């Protein structure tokens, strides 16, 4: 009861959430989700013209 | 959890309950019915269905 | 909060400590040092600064 309280306090529990969920991005959308293409047009695009 | 007409808590439970296991630092949540067999600390990381 | 180099807790903390009240339903933030004096029960709202 004592001990939790003090990791708590020194975000001993934040650094080891980081660890162990953020310092992991892998998969996709949270490396890449901020990049960016220009553009090509392909025809799928324009059709119903 | 505990069984039917008989109350045998298994699994995590009853290694807690029945003085097999001393202490279970794991993924187990905090409810109505753990609390009179087996005692909680403070929470220490949130979440929800 | 406690007082600085006398430990006198004002305000209502020193109410739970000195005997003056009962209980208090009120907006408190479980801290490190509340626990040595008072006890609290599990958190019922989450909150961050
Ligand atoms: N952001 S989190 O889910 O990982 C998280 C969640 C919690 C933490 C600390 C973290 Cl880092 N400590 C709190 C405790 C602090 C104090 C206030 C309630 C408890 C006492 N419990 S909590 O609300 O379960
Ligand atoms: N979403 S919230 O901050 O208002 C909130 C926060 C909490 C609630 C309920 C609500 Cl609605 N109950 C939990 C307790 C209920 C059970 C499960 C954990 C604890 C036991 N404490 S809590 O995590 O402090």
């Amino acid at each position: 009861n004592l001990a939790v309280l003090k990791l708590s306090e020194q975000g001993v529990l934040d650094k080891l959430k980081n660890k162990w969920w953020y310092d992991k991005g892998e998969c996709g959308a949270k490396d890449s989700g901020s990049k960016e293409k220009t553009s090509a047009l392909s025809l799928s695009n324009v059709a119903g013209v | 959890a505990r069984d039917a007409d008989t109350k045998i808590w298994n699994g995590m439970v009853g290694e807690l309950v029945y003085g097999k296991a001393d202490i279970a630092i794991a993924p187990l949540t905090i409810t109505l019915v753990r609390e009179e067999v087996i005692d909680f600390s403070k929470p220490f990381m949130s979440l929800g269905i």
